[PDB]
């Protein structure tokens, strides 16, 4: 009702929890499970979404709460991939060739992020605090840089050749550009081919939930060296079959949601301080 | 008048009963037409001959038969199409042997007493296009004759089998509407059922050990007969839409609300306006009124399918809505904590004992308005003293003594009624209807008093003064002691005593909710009870 | 925030009113001007983005927080229009030919939306309540609709016979549709060339603004015949020049911004919230 | 009963019982839907009546309450425009180049005439007060004045020579004349072809709304420049697709509704005024 | 007005009498003499008009007040017939062949009715209380009804037969038709030809007076056998010429209009009021 305004809760500590919201949530609230098309290969299945809807069933969830959204790869899904249902699931299979990548996906996914335009032929751009960076996303994306000093003059570069431009990215599909803080930059990028965004990370993605399947602890979603957090929200499994990774998926899905929570952002309480 | 209620919980079983054979099944202005038909028809034979050389057929079976004529009544030259059909046959068999050569009948049908006659009649007469909306249908026919007649039999060596004898009379049991299917249009048309009696004439079949059997086969029923007649009258009482007196649709294929709406919308407007009306003194005569099924659905000019099913689809709809739901929770939960002494810990008790009547459950809180936990405690049980109100543990007339006769008085003036109206109107009632309601307890002249809405009083008898709410003592009272519903709830109580000096009968009477000093006090216009008769009806709102 | 939204605001009628905070909200903002292609044909410069930046660092904005977006026309622009920033102005050019358009454009981009998908494939749709319009965008949009009854036959219109349904739009890059309420309609749509959406109509939206480039008052924000709002936020000017648009814009920017309010703005720059 | 006298009528500023029942208008009152044939030609179905019919009842009006009226355009409608109904609705259409005869039409139907017989060949006429007009409807209305003085002379005009009369109506199904009050006029009007009234303006016709389908706001149902008013009744709608307009119609039957009321010349109350 | 229609108004009876208002009521009233086509003819005269005028004049009638409409017979006048002035005087010839016919106007432009449509191929019609009648007019109208009984079934006529139906009417101009109250009728009229309406009597008119020209005493308007009221507004005369007749009329006009009471005069200038 009061939208807008951040009034204080007074809570006490003595009142009685609730009963079980689990079962409540489950029938008012839609899954979304984005897997790996090599997945649906090996399952070599036409009913298998069918199957794997009736055993959610059996674990509470009505019939068409769940959605199975599919991808080619890791690279074609950090294309600005579109996170919708009430609750999402990414089994992303590991690879270790593509690390950084695996975890720039990961930490687009599992945070949220207000991004503002860049136009990069107009203006220079600087990153303000340790939570901007610059996130671009497309079929193809080179950024370079040149720091420039106080006289807006390039550092170890030439404002007018952006040959001498230091490379930051080079065919990326999604990369999150992370540049020393207070320094005005001009950025070359192929704007033609991918877009680029000053972006601020605000905090979590409560309602996306990463599920590694096959590796190990790699992901750094996080630009600070020093930290490296594993959040609840990133679970790892090993796998030899990709039945046995759907089946422990919707047999502990109890566990996946309850290490989730429903996007703060998204909901009515959050009108007028970013959506709804 | 919230018997009505209970009975329908109490009678929902009979529902499912009617599922099974429904799911083996498959203003207004009154206008009569008696009309006399003469039904012409006629069966149809299929007869399916075996391989071989012929000497044995497959099946020799009834068909339904198509038949168009056209007669005169009252001096108009009327056609009528009919369409005959036969159910319920016996089928019997001839085995000569095993033998290719021998007479072998694998199934012949015969029409016996356990057989029924079905016939579809319709015309391009008046009646039968005013027959979409029926209040009545009734048809008396003569009955007739139908005699079986000879069929010789194609075997190529031999003696031929005659097929003789065979008679039914068809005597009218019943007459239903039903439907034509044409190319392009859809006809209702009048079906008419006949008990089949069997008769003198047996059929008995040559060339073979039978005889002395009775009943009509399927060979030739006709006997030649172009058609068989039956000459009686129908009666029907036709339903047109009027909005005024001095016109009359020659015709009822008119749209209603209910053609075009599932759930209804608008009609929580028209109840709600209708709300207006309602006379409070009356009001109170008619809830004291044990409303049963029987009074309740008896009063609504319903149409012929309708009124054959009123109270069980109210009870369908019934059954399901959130009343039944807690009543069905309540009964769990009872036979839960006296079906083990295991989990005294999972509940926890406002009261000396455990009870669950007197358990705290999800209760998801509200920090809008600063709320005492007392409040929480009174609000969750009497959201369990509404299934005390539905449960006869009441002494006085209840909250739902006072929606039955809301929903009585409105059904009937309300215009807007049809087969799925009635359920969820009657059920959403039940559900909606006076939502925030409390109830107080009496013991040693001192009276408890919670609500739903969270509001809690104790006070004295003799003079209403407020006392420290002692919860843990109002859950002991009230999980066993008779609960009385606050139709005059403290507040009102206390204006009463201030402003209009009540005696001790009356303030005794007035606290049990007895209607006496209700309807005495209405009726001398006291303001402060009609005030909160008026705020009862109008939370009747649905 | 979301705990205490459902909490009471209590406030003295003789605070002291705190000092402007034009210039700090122009400081800490960012500013998009959506113009029709035309305008840049017309004005035929290549440093025109760089004098109106500078002219608008001459009203308070700072370097980087002015974006211009340029779009072909309303009929494209009203393909999932994005609304990038803080500050969105949108100059309308008018033609008398497209009034409808015109107007469904501004009711999408100047209110709030929530929208979900339609599967008109496989079942019967419903408008609940005069917030809920069904909005369709996509290359090329033909709305057939059938209205049925309660046995599901249709009316005026065979169910199977697509010919004989009721068309409620032709090749629209946009269409907001509202048909009778309580009804169920069968839904015939080029969904290979168009999406459709049920949407409900929240409030209005703040921090969109639409000047109307020439013309007269002909926006319809409302499909309530009854009622033809014009808010602060619908403007309209006149027009010989392009270049004394943008200049009339810049110089007023001031007034522009006062017509709308901060905190409207969200993460993704969709004009509706999506829940699948 | 007391039918012929105004009587004061005396009520209580903090009087209960504000019941109400819109289901009475549904029930008791009909309504009447005036539109252009070009509206029925572009439905191009031939049970359209029907199909309305069925979405008005869902509405709450009972079949057989609501007529369609068919007229060919805004011309033909305005000779001698005959409106029944309890409440009447005329979706008209937008043409920029007959604002003026809408304007006519509009202030025939929205308003209450008082109209009293002309004989151009015997008498002079003049308009006594501002509410005085003439009004002539017919095949082909062409109307010359030629204003006299205190001697019966015409002022730039001779009153045996027509030629020298000044027209000010050519070829009019409908037009509304408004002349310079207290002066005497010469009338010259074709009256074979056309009927002249001489008419006085009592008040708003309540029951009757004008739904106008297309451009801006043009109506002047006010002879008076200073003050052009646009009243409730006078609703305006953006369109592209009938059916869409007639779904507007019905589902916002109910607004259309609240903003007319009965006729107060057409109950019994207003016997011995003017009528019934 | 309305609000205090069911009002009492209370009068002393000793207020004294106010001044004569007959002088203020024909300085602001106008006046409509209806006559025969065979009158202006045996007047033999196109300035009689104008004569008349002045002749009102010199009785106390401003000139232009005082309207004269000229109609062929009683028959075809009967066809829709208008009354526009405030006072109506109505010059009927007396033939003995059209006395019913005489009556039939006389009760249609004496008395006020209330009518509604009549679709005699959908309904069957009661005449539910004595002062309802169906009122028909046109080119020739030609009725024909078959009484039905409580089973809907002709009584003494086949209802799919017309040809045994009965005729109370053929080929008439106007008829105004009573029939047995209480019983549904089957109609079949020319309505090619004419219009049916199913007309309540409401009161007398009080504003239309017919002066009978010749004959004697044979108006009944009243379908009541038993009852042939002589209102003061129903006049009759004696002839040999029609000036004499006209000298009559202008000489006694205050005398005929002392007999007449304005405030009946309808909007419509039609002899009934219309609710469809
Ligand atoms: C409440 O909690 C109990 C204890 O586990 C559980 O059985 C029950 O289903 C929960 N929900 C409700 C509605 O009682
Ligand atoms: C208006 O409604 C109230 C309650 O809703 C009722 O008491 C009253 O009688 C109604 N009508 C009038 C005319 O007071
Ligand atoms: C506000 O403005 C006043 C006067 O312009 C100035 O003195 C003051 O420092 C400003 N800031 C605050 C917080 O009052
Ligand atoms: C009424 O008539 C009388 C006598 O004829 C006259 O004196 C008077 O002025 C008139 N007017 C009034 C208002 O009395
Ligand atoms: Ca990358
Ligand atoms: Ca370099
Ligand atoms: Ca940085
Ligand atoms: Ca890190
Ligand atoms: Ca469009
Ligand atoms: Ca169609
Ligand atoms: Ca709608
Ligand atoms: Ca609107
Ligand atoms: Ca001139
Ligand atoms: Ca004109
Ligand atoms: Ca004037
Ligand atoms: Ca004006
Ligand atoms: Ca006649
Ligand atoms: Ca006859
Ligand atoms: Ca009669
Ligand atoms: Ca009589």
């Amino acid at each position: 009702q009061n939208y807008g305004i951040n009034l204080p809760i007074t809570g006490s500590m003595d009142t009685a929890y609730a009963n079980s919201t689990q079962e409540e949530t489950f029938l008012t609230s839609t899954l979304c499970l984005y897997y790996p098309t090599e997945a649906a290969t090996e399952i070599n299945d036409n009913s298998w979404k069918d199957t794997l809807s009736q055993l959610f069933l059996t674990k509470g969830w009505p019939t068409g709460s769940v959605y199975f959204k599919e991808y080619t790869d890791i690279a074609s899904f950090s294309v600005d991939p579109q996170l919708y249902c009430d609750y999402n699931v990414v089994l992303m299979k590991y690879d270790a060739t593509l690390q950084l990548d695996m975890s720039e996906l990961a930490d687009l996914i599992l945070n949220e992020w207000l991004c503002n335009p860049m136009d990069i032929t107009l203006y220079y751009y600087q990153q303000t605090d340790e939570a901007n960076k610059w996130i671009s996303m497309g079929s193809s994306c080179t950024i370079k840089v040149c720091p420039l000093n106080t006289q807006t003059l390039g550092i170890g570069c030439l404002t007018t050749d952006t040959a001498t431009f230091e490379e930051v990215a080079t065919a990326e599909k999604l990369v999150i550009t992370d540049v020393v803080d207070g320094v005005n930059h001009k950025l070359d990028v192929t704007t033609a081919t991918c877009t680029i965004r000053n972006c601020k990370k605000l905090g979590p993605r409560e309602n996306v939930a990463v599920i590694q399947v096959g590796g190990s602890d790699v992901l750094d979603i996080t630009a600070d060296p020093t930290t490296a957090p594993q959040t609840e929200r990133m679970m790892r499994i090993n796998w030899k079959k990709w039945w046995q990774v759907f089946y422990t998926v919707v047999d502990y899905v109890n566990q996946i949601i309850q290490a989730m929570s429903k996007r703060s952002r998204s909901l009515n309480s959050a009108a007028f301080y970013y959506r709804i | 008048a919230s018997l009505i209620y209970r009975q329908l919980l109490t009678n929902s079983y009979t529902v499912d009963l009617s599922d099974e054979i429904q799911e083996i099944g498959s203003l207004w202005k009154e206008m009569q037409y008696n009309r006399d038909i003469t039904i012409r028809f006629k069966f149809a034979s299929s007869i399916v001959k075996s391989g071989g050389l012929g000497y044995k057929w497959s099946e020799i079976s009834f068909k339904p038969a198509n038949y168009q004529y056209t007669y005169t009544r009252d001096g108009e030259e009327v056609t009528a199409h009919t369409t005959c059909s036969v159910n319920g046959m016996n089928d019997f068999n001839f085995n000569g042997g095993s033998l290719p050569t021998d007479f072998v009948i694998s199934r012949y049908e015969v029409i016996k007493e356990n057989s029924y006659v079905y016939v579809d009649y319709w015309d391009d007469s008046q009646a039968f296009r005013n027959m979409v909306y029926v209040r009545s249908l009734a048809a008396n026919l003569n009955s007739v004759i139908c005699t079986g007649g000879d069929y010789s039999f194609a075997l190529p060596v031999g003696q031929w089998p005659v097929m003789t004898g065979g008679a039914v009379s068809l005597h009218s049991a019943g007459v239903t509407l039903s439907t034509q299917f044409t190319d392009f249009v859809s006809l209702n048309s009048l079906r008419f059922r006949f008990r089949l009696t069997v008769e003198e004439p047996s059929f008995s079949i040559t060339r073979t050990r039978v005889s002395r059997l009775y009943g009509l086969p399927a060979a030739n029923p006709n006997n030649g007969k172009e058609y068989y007649e039956v000459a009686g009258r129908f009666s029907l009482i036709s339903l047109v839409p009027s909005n005024d007196d001095y016109q009359t649709p020659i015709t009822n294929s008119v749209t209603v609300r209910q053609d075009l709406e599932r759930q209804l919308g608008e009609l929580r407007e028209e109840f709600n306006a209708l709300s207006q009306e309602i006379a409070m003194s009356q009001l109170i005569d008619l809830a004291l009124l044990p409303l049963d099924m029987f009074s309740m659905f008896s009063g609504i000019k319903s149409t012929i399918d309708a009124a054959k099913s009123m109270a069980t689809s109210v009870m369908k709809k019934f059954k399901k809505s959130g009343l039944a739901n807690s009543v069905s929770t309540l009964t769990d939960s009872l036979s839960d904590a006296a079906s083990s002494i295991s989990r005294g810990a999972s509940i926890r008790s406002v009261g000396s004992s455990a009870s669950a009547w007197t358990d705290v459950s999800t209760q998801i809180t509200d920090v809008s308005s600063s709320v005492s936990s007392i409040s929480t405690q009174t609000s969750t049980i009497s959201r369990r003293l509404r299934l005390k109100e539905m449960a006869t543990q009441t002494e006085g007339m209840n909250f739902d003594d006072i929606s039955a006769a809301v929903l009585k008085t409105k059904i009937d003036r309300s215009t807007q009624i049809s087969p799925n109206t009635l359920p969820d109107i009657v059920t959403e009632a039940s559900e909606k209807f006076i939502p925030n309601r409390a109830y107080r307890v009496i013991n040693n002249d001192e009276v408890f008093e919670a609500g739903t809405d969270g509001r809690f009083f104790a006070y004295r008898v003799e003079t209403f003064d407020e006392i420290p709410f002692d919860v843990q003592k109002f859950a002991d009272l009230v999980t066993d002691s008779p609960v009385i519903s606050a139709i005059i709830d403290f507040k009102t109580l206390k204006n009463l005593n201030d402003n209009y000096g009540i005696s001790r009968q009356q303030a005794f009477n007035l606290l049990r909710s007895d209607p006496r000093v209700l309807r005495e006090f209405i009726n001398q216009d006291n303001p402060i009870i009609r005030n909160r008769i008026e705020q009862l009806i109008m939370q009747c709102r649905l």
